């Protein structure tokens, strides 16, 4: 949960929500 | 490693080593070996052999194998290298020249050839027909090399002892069935500080551009031939210029320019028993490598190529050929041992690794085969080899 | 007769190519991958990665980048092909029609120039003023990226450095800059220039040339936040900036080395690094702010993220997803978790596209015995090996067309049935329950029903009518029970629901407001069939009642009304077809016969008595063959029940037979969920089996296989496998992973004392190499046979040797050794895999390195480096040497037919021998005597002989017969001459179509499979003259009319190339390209052959239309 991996760069939200 | 390479090759499929092929094949050196029937005597017309000079392989399809062969009597004889008839290989012969003959140079993709002479002259022979197409004149002193390059069949450029480089257009006319020089750089190798101060080797890199050294002068010179070099009375300038990379103080010259298949590499033997590989692309005018463990005493001392340009073989004074892998200068050379007398020319055949032609000082053409595996079935055991490669001391 | 027909029945898979941007539109991202000469746009949706556009590039892509040129809406592509054919593409999109326009195009080649040893790189600068390319060494190609520059003028500024290792344009440079890795004989280097288009030379640069590790082998360009570069060799990562020099050691990353890098955050603060292992990395580049305003890097740090597929390519799609690009084993799509597993990994799949990889050997085998030919092959290396199978093809239970939706269709709820008895289930959409209804009966069964209105399904059964139902709750629809029948041999459609039941039958039509009495006549014979055929989708309305007389079966059709036969026309097949029903194609409906024994029979129905049509011949299981339409496409093709039921699909007038991609069904009702129309509920006679040109089965190895031959005796496929084992000090060697060799139900290890003739040390990665015996139904490892240490397995050839009736499995292993250029010892083992066991029966040690083996004529001959050997399987089972052959320099690959041989040469091409049996030795009969640095041979004919360069090309060598007795005919002339673009690895004969009906004078002779290192599969089949004349005509009219997708001539692209000799191509024919001139528009069809002449029904030569030449494609395509 550090900053070594969250935060990870995003377009949208829903671009593979539903893959 | 070669087995190594051979194995990975499937899986990770080509790679790129340097040179125009994918195995090492250093290993491969010591198995070159010249048969008793490989051995050829070059004889003149009194009886007397005569040493061969000036031998290379043709570039004209389907005969790609045939190897035109010079001596000092003006003699040129083709032989058939690939035939195994067992006898006479020399399938033409005639006397190009009175005096001697120097080079030779084959149009590239055609049966037709070009002897330069003592006569001041050369001399364009069309050997399929076998007639004299015409005589190139306007040399004054003796012509040294002859040059084609591999991107034209009609321009081919003279180097001669009075110090030009001669350029002739075979397309110009001829008034008498003399051809006509197209151009002319006067005073191309002239030490400002009898004359002498000859050009020894002329060698073609584009259509347009020539590289050439002399014999004293110790630069090699590249000309732009775009450029007229005729209205030039004063002394030519090169478009780019070696200087001597070397600490002997003597008046040093090359005796041979050789350019690898893609041309970006420029080999020169020098006669302080050094080979310098410069390159002719970049911005780099110091020697790329230096080669050594020969002796080029004298000026007839000539190199060659591999085809896959891995592989410089140089002849020397010391009896004997000596091969260089190009990527490794460090490492000992192969010795071809076999001639009796200086080895004077060499010829790796630009259509066949296997093969490489040696025209030695002893009267002796030496045709050398890559012959792997030294057990076989019985017949021939030591008359049946002249030359063998062992590695240098 | 040297004229051939190449065309690649699978496309290449390996990635090379690899960018991510907004090439498609602004607004969507894309991932664009190029396997070779194709180029692949997928768009990241919701669902996933969408198939977009697929363009075949004329060209091996080697450079493809992205970049956005000032006021240009979208991403602009740079692709350059091996052949250095630079352009600039550019995605337009016409509503409907998809197009990709080449914006600017040109050659980039110099004619002098030695190319550079860590090939093609090519950079574009980020402000896009520029195009960097480095070919050759000491040069660097700069293309200026104005608009005007349509043509690519590019020039080209020398630089000192020869030797460049990699070069990458800088961030936050005002002047373009170019930062860059060389090699010299005081080391590596990095160096900065300054690129000025003005001046068109380089200036001085940022910052200074500081000296970098001995192995730096990439550079990334850092965003501008940080600036400066990353320079990322084995064991050490730098960071350079100005006077700012960061540097790290960690002792994860000098396991192996880092092969490809990609940028997670746009302001560069991450990034992903690949391995050669597979392992990916995650690199840190921390930052600090100085007060304010500048900030600067404060250290490095790399994280193992986890483990993947060897990667070619990391890109960071989006949403934690990252595409890894695979060269030598399938590609992924993985997900970075923000926290780890069990054996704690970020790195999880989500999904893997299959790649065939480096197919290093394969086989077709019959396994089915039917006919129809599979592909088995050794593909992957290293972890990622495996031995895919590829093949060309396409209690519940219940018949019906339930129209539960009048107008909806598909079905909704069914009715489940024993053998006996029947339930309705309730399939409530998705889930169904198991619930008795007190209302109904149990205790029968229901073969075939229909709804026909008002949802009105009634129950059926053979006592009477009985309904409790929801949506009918009527038995409106009753059907009359004149003797209380079963449903056998009767069929009912949606209009009418009626079964065959008794006898005394009338026509049943009680239906509301109207009653039909077509058949009136009392009729005691049992029809099958009572119903009609509709044509398209019109129900009740039949445009004609003519079904035929199943007592016969004559070719002249009668109408029902008239009850008339006609002239008599005897067929071979007396025994009545099994089941005939009428299928409607796309515009195409036939009368098929569909006689399950053999002696098929189509027909074409015309109006009213319909005369006759044409008749094929296609051969049959023998098992009952029924006709079944079904109604899910455009095209409502039949479904065939034999033992191989062929799903005929329509062409312009010939129907093309494809295989079902299951074992074999006999009853099945397919379901038209749309969704998904593979999987479906269907049944079997006892179990439940649930059911696209090629099907590819994969079998995971985990290690790299070599060499694969079937042996039908055992029923087991022999593979030449390698382990890569780490050695330490302690416990001799380790394995990496649990691999297919140490996972063998049984496992022996080679115990040989002939080989007396070293300490590694203590981590050496030794092989260890391994014969596999694998089932050919559970494709299960049954047996492991190691060999011994420091010994690789080349060739594996399994066959029957002399007078013995045994089977072996015989090995070609040499010895090698670090320390040595090429092997001094070799075996040659015959196994016998009696029962479970690998029996070793001869070693016969030989002096050299076996590359490969064939039994010739009961004899075995192996290639022994530089030497072509025979050996005599004499009675007391131990090879004795026959002849030998010395004149070559290696035989790495031998081929053979009846007695000639085919020998290839590592620097010299085929050479061709034939044994005489008189004397007992080999004679060269001839010899090619072009240099051609031979990969794979095959033998075509007794005169052509097929050969494979390593420059990514074929050639056909003619041995010359009408040459004047003389040396002349120990010259093989290299007729044919291709360039295929793909290192082929492996040339076998067979074909993956059906086997049957190849006499019909096909056009093609022949049929040759060869698999490349990309994973593309071509075929090579020889062309008469005539044809081949007219391919080529239809070639170059095609290649008049077609426009390339990099605007690349088609013959520049296809000629023959090395780095010697540019021969344009002659005697080879490109199935692709021919191929292609289906998906051309009508029009254009009409543009190509606007003035051909051809010669179909006589020599008298019409001028040809485009469905003659549609015609001629279609045919030549059924082979492939
Ligand atoms: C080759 C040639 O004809 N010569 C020459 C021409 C022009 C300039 C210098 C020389 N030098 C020479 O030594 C000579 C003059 C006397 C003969 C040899």
């Amino acid at each position: 949960m550090a900053d070594f991996l969250k935060g990870l760069p995003v377009y949208n939200k829903s671009n593979f929500s539903r893959f | 490693m070669l087995f190594n390479s051979v194995l990975r090759q499937p899986q990770l499929g080509v790679l790129r080593n340097g040179w125009s092929s994918q195995y090492p094949l250093q290993s491969l050196l010591t198995g070159y070996q010249c048969s008793g029937n490989d051995e050829h005597t070059s004889y003149g017309e009194t009886g007397v052999p005569v040493p061969p000079f000036g031998c290379t392989f043709s570039s004209a399809p389907n005969m790609e194998h045939v190897l035109a062969v010079a001596n000092e009597e003006g003699f040129v004889r083709l032989y058939n290298t690939e035939s195994q008839s067992f006898r006479k290989k020399c399938f033409k012969e005639w006397m190009a020249h009175w005096n001697a003959v120097f080079d030779l140079a084959w149009v590239p993709g055609e049966l037709k050839l070009v002897t330069a002479a003592g006569d001041q002259t050369a001399k364009f022979w069309d050997v399929k027909a076998g007639e004299l197409i015409g005589t190139c004149k306007g040399h004054q002193c003796s012509l040294k090399s002859v040059a084609f390059s591999k991107f034209e069949k009609a321009v081919f450029c003279t180097g001669g002892r009075d110090g030009n480089i001669m350029v002739w257009d075979t397309r110009c006319n001829k008034k008498d069935g003399f051809y006509r020089q197209v151009n002319q750089i006067s005073g191309a190798h002239n030490t400002s500080d009898d004359f002498q101060q000859s050009v020894t080797v002329v060698l073609f890199q584009d259509e347009n551009t020539l590289v050439s050294a002399g014999a004293v002068d110790g630069i090699i010179k590249v000309w732009d031939l775009r450029k007229n070099y005729t209205a030039y009375r004063q002394e030519p300038i090169a478009s780019k210029s070696f200087l001597y990379p070397g600490s002997s103080t003597r008046k040093l010259g090359y005796s041979s320019l050789i350019l690898d298949s893609t041309g970006s590499t420029l080999f020169a033997n020098c006669t302080d028993d050094n080979i310098y590989m410069f390159n002719m692309t970049g911005l780099k005018t110091s020697p790329v490598a230096i080669f050594n463990g020969h002796q080029n005493s004298t000026f007839y001392v000539k190199s060659s190529l591999s085809p896959d340009d891995q592989f410089l073989v140089s002849g020397s004074s010391d009896e004997a050929a000596y091969i260089w892998k190009v990527s490794t200068p460090w490492q000992p050379p192969t010795v071809l041992l076999g001639h009796s007398q200086e080895v004077t020319s060499v010829c790796w055949c630009p259509s066949d690794f296997t093969k490489i032609a040696t025209c030695s000082d002893d009267n002796t053409l030496k045709i050398w085969r890559l012959n792997r595996g030294l057990e076989e079935k019985p017949g021939g055991d030591k008359l049946s080899t002249v030359g063998w490669a062992s590695q240098k001391k | 007769m040297s004229y051939n027909y190449v065309v690649t029945a699978q496309k290449p898979t390996a990635v090379n190519g690899c960018v991510t941007g907004h090439f498609t539109s602004a607004e969507d991202l894309n991932l664009l991958i190029a396997k070779n000469t194709r180029l692949e746009i997928y768009v990241v949706t919701a669902e996933g990665l969408r198939p977009v556009k697929e363009v075949g590039m004329y060209g091996k892509i080697a450079v493809m980048e992205l970049f956005r040129p000032k006021g240009e809406s979208k991403d602009l592509l740079f692709i350059l092909t091996a052949k250095y054919n630079a352009c600039i593409l550019e995605y337009k999109q016409s509503g409907e029609s998809i197009d990709i326009i080449t914006r600017a195009h040109g050659n980039v080649q110099d004619r002098i120039g030695r190319p550079s040893e860590t090939g093609i790189i090519g950079i574009i600068d980020p402000e896009c003023r520029m195009i960097g390319l480095r070919l050759y060494d000491g040069l660097f190609k700069v293309i200026p990226l104005d608009r005007d520059n349509k043509e690519l003028k590019a020039f080209n500024i020398r630089l000192e450095e020869l030797h460049v290792i990699d070069v990458k344009f800088l961030y936050g440079c005002q002047a373009p800059t170019i930062c860059f890795v060389y090699q010299d004989p005081q080391g590596r280097h990095v160096k900065t220039y300054e690129v000025s288009l003005r001046e068109k030379e380089f200036n001085k640069g940022p910052w200074k040339q500081e000296n970098v590790e001995a192995e730096a082998s990439m550079v990334i360009a850092v965003p501008e936040p940080f600036g400066g570069a990353i320079i990322i060799g084995q064991e050490s990562i730098t960071y350079h900036n100005g006077d700012k020099y960061l540097a790290i050691a960690p002792p994860i990353i000098k396991q192996s080395t880092i092969v490809c890098h990609n940028r997670v955050d746009p302001n560069g603060s991450r990034y992903l690094l690949g391995d050669m292992e597979g392992r990916l990395f995650m690199l840190l580049l921390e930052k600090e702010e100085q007060m304010d305003g500048t900030v600067t890097l404060k250290d490095l740090r790399v994280e193992l993220l986890g483990e993947t597929s060897i990667a070619e390519c990391l890109t960071y799609l989006d949403n934690g997803v990252v595409f890894v690009g695979s060269r030598l084993g399938d590609s992924q799509l993985v997900k970075l978790n923000v926290d780890s597993n069990e054996q704690g990994s970020y790195v999880v799949a989500m999904e893997t596209f299959t790649n065939l990889g480096p197919i290093v050997d394969m086989c077709v085998v019959d396994l089915e015995r039917q006919g129809q030919g599979q592909l088995v092959t050794c593909s992957g290396a290293f972890k990622e090996g495996s031995l895919r199978i590829i093949r060309n093809g396409i209690g519940i239970k219940g018949l019906w067309p339930l129209r539960s939706d009048p107008n909806r269709e598909t079905d909704d709820t069914l009715v489940l049935s024993f053998v006996g008895q029947t339930r309705v289930l309730m399939l409530n959409g998705e889930e169904v329950e198991e619930t008795e209804l007190m209302g109904f009966v149990d205790d029968q069964q229901t073969f075939f029903c229909g709804n026909v209105a008002h949802q009105q399904l009634i129950q059926i059964t053979s006592a009477s009518v009985r309904l409790v139902s929801q949506e009918p709750k009527a038995l409106v629809s009753e059907w009359k029970e004149p003797q209380a029948k079963n449903i056998s041999v009767a069929s009912c459609n949606s209009s009418q629901v009626v079964v065959a039941v008794g006898r005394a039958l009338y026509y049943l039509q009680i239906h509301p407001q109207e009653l039909r009495q077509i058949s009136h006549t009392e009729m005691e014979h049992e029809v099958a069939c009572l119903d009609i055929t509709p044509l398209g989708d019109s129900n009740g309305l039949s445009p004609l009642c003519a079904i035929g007389l199943w007592t016969d079966i004559s070719a002249r059709i009668l109408k029902l009304p008239s009850f008339e036969l006609l002239h008599k026309e005897m067929l071979g097949g007396e025994i009545i077809p099994r089941s005939i029903l009428m299928t409607t194609f796309e515009s195409s409906h036939y009368l098929l016969c569909a006689l399950g024994d053999g002696a098929l029979f189509y027909f074409g129905l015309n109006i009213e008595t319909g005369l006759l049509s044409d008749r094929k011949k296609v051969t049959l299981g023998t098992q009952p063959t029924v006709l079944r339409t079904f109604r899910s496409l455009s095209t409502t093709n039949v479904f065939a029940c034999s033992d191989r039921p062929t799903v005929i699909y329509s062409s312009n007038h010939k129907l093309v037979f494809s295989n079902v991609n299951l074992k074999e069904v006999n009853y099945m009702c397919p379901l038209n969920s749309d969704g998904y129309p593979d999987s479906l509920a269907l049944a079997n006679n006892s179990t439940l089996t649930i059911g696209q040109k090629l099907h590819i089965r994969t079998v995971p190895l985990y290690e790299s296989p070599r060499k694969i031959c079937y042996q039908e005796v055992s029923q087991c496929f022999g593979v030449l496998s390698s382990r890569i084992e780490v050695q330490d000090t302690s416990g001799g060697t380790t394995a990496l992973r649990p691999s297919a060799s140490t996972q063998a139900l049984s496992s022996s290890v080679s115990s040989s004392k002939l080989f007396s003739s070293h300490e590694t040390s203590f981590g050496e990665e030794v092989e260890v190499h391994n014969l596999l015996i694998i089932d050919q139904h559970t494709f299960e490892v049954l047996h492991a046979h190691q060999f011994l240490q420091n010994e690789y397995a080349l060739s594996l050839v399994s066959c029957k040797l002399g007078k013995d009736p045994n089977t072996y499995f015989i090995v070609g292993t040499a010895m090698v050794y670090p320390e040595e250029a090429e092997p001094k010892q070799g075996r040659i083992v015959v196994f016998q895999y009696s029962d479970g066991k690998l029996q070793t029966v001869a070693e016969k040690e030989v002096k050299g390195a076996v590359y490969s083996m064939v039994e010739f004529n009961g004899k075995l001959l192996a290639s022994i480096n530089s030497t072509v050997r025979l050996y005599e399987w004499t009675t007391e089972k131990e090879l004795r040497t026959e002849c030998n052959h010395y004149n070559n320099i290696m035989a790495l690959y031998l081929k053979t037919k009846g007695d000639f041989i085919l020998v290839g040469d590592l620097m010299r091409s085929v050479l061709l021998l034939a044994y005489k049996p008189m004397e007992g030795n080999f004679e060269e009969i001839a010899r090619d005597f072009n240099p051609n640095w031979m990969s794979a041979v095959e033998i075509l004919d007794d005169d052509n002989f097929l050969g494979a360069e390593n420059a990514f090309n074929l050639f056909v060598c003619q041995k010359d017969s009408a040459a004047t007795t003389d040396e002349e005919r120990q010259h093989l002339q290299e007729v044919g001459l291709f360039h295929l673009g793909e290192f082929v690895n492996v040339f076998c004969h067979g074909s993956l179509v059906m086997q049957n009906l190849g006499e019909t004078s096909t056009p093609t002779q022949g049929s040759v499979l060869f698999g490349t290192v990309n994973g593309m599969i071509g075929l090579v089949t020889s062309l008469s003259e005539s044809w081949y004349n007219l391919l080529l005509d239809m070639q170059n009219r095609l290649n008049k009319v077609i426009k390339s997708v990099g605007k690349i001539e088609h013959s520049f692209w296809r000629s023959f190339h090395t780095e010697r000799k540019t021969e344009p191509a002659t005697g080879f024919i490109d199935g692709d390209l021919i191929e292609s001139f289906l998906d051309i528009s009508r029009p254009k069809m009409q543009e190509v052959v606007a003035n051909l002449q051809y010669d179909d029904g006589s020599g008298m030569k019409r001028e040809a239309t485009a469905d003659d030449l549609i015609k001629v494609v279609e045919e030549l395509t059924r082979i492939h």
